[PDB]
């Protein structure tokens, strides 16, 4: 599976399928682009879930919840701007 | 599409012992999908604007730098480069 | 930076991804719809 080859838990392959779906006429997507998108997605999700598990005063969350997600992103004002973009 | 399983895998990566509800991963699905859309759209915009019919490491990297705010852009670019190296190598 | 965003309204968050507020009927996500395995098409290894 191409996902582990990139060390990415997310599907670089289905991701590249989506990329092809969202290209212009004759608009192709390189494998490097597929894995790059999967990697940025994995890192963003990793930071968001890291702070969501840590989205609390005790810095640990048993079950990640929408509120924990708002705290992770909003409190991560970088992610606040990124999502609000 | 369907990425919730890989969402949980990344959650284990960051937090091997953290569970998460159904709607919380729905929110993650929306978040990842929309950021994925932003990146792919910017990359295809550059490809269409340029003679590059291809979307490559250059395209996704430039899109990541353009969209993400500062340190986020730096981290995302570094991770994309690292994963491109991993996959290509 | 934590309190500065709180004093102001976070209406954007309130309407983001079906809301970020805690709700009911939110089961611990069980698993896939039987589509967990990744998939490709014939043109991933195409040169750039």
């Amino acid at each position: 599976s191409r996902s582990q080859r990139a060390g990415l838990q997310f599907p670089v392959g289905r991701i590249h399928r989506h990329l092809k779906s969202r290209t212009t006429s004759h608009g192709r997507v390189g494998a490097t682009a597929a894995v790059y998108s999967a990697a940025i997605l994995e890192y963003l999700t990793a930071e968001v879930l890291e702070l969501a598990g840590n989205a609390s005063k005790d810095l640990k969350v048993k079950r990640i919840t929408p509120r924990h997600l708002q705290l992770a992103i909003r409190g991560d004002e970088e992610l606040d701007s990124l999502i609000k973009a | 599409e369907s990425y919730s399983i890989y969402v949980y895998k990344v959650l284990k990566q960051v937090h091997p012992d953290t569970g998460i509800s159904s709607k919380a991963m729905g929110i993650m699905n929306s978040f990842v999908n929309d950021i994925f859309e932003r990146i792919a759209g910017e990359a295809s915009r550059l490809a269409h604007y340029n003679k590059r019919s291809t979307i490559t490491s250059r395209e996704i990297q430039t899109a990541v730098r353009l969209l993400l705010p500062g340190e986020l852009a730096k981290h995302a670019v570094s991770e994309g480069t690292k994963a491109v190296t991993k996959y290509t190598s | 930076s934590g309190l500065l965003e709180a004093e102001e309204e976070d209406e954007f968050y309130q309407t983001t991804y079906g809301g970020f507020t805690e709700e009911s009927g939110d089961d611990e996500y069980q698993g896939d719809q039987s589509d967990t395995e990744d998939e490709v098409d014939s043109d991933f290894d195409i040169d750039e």
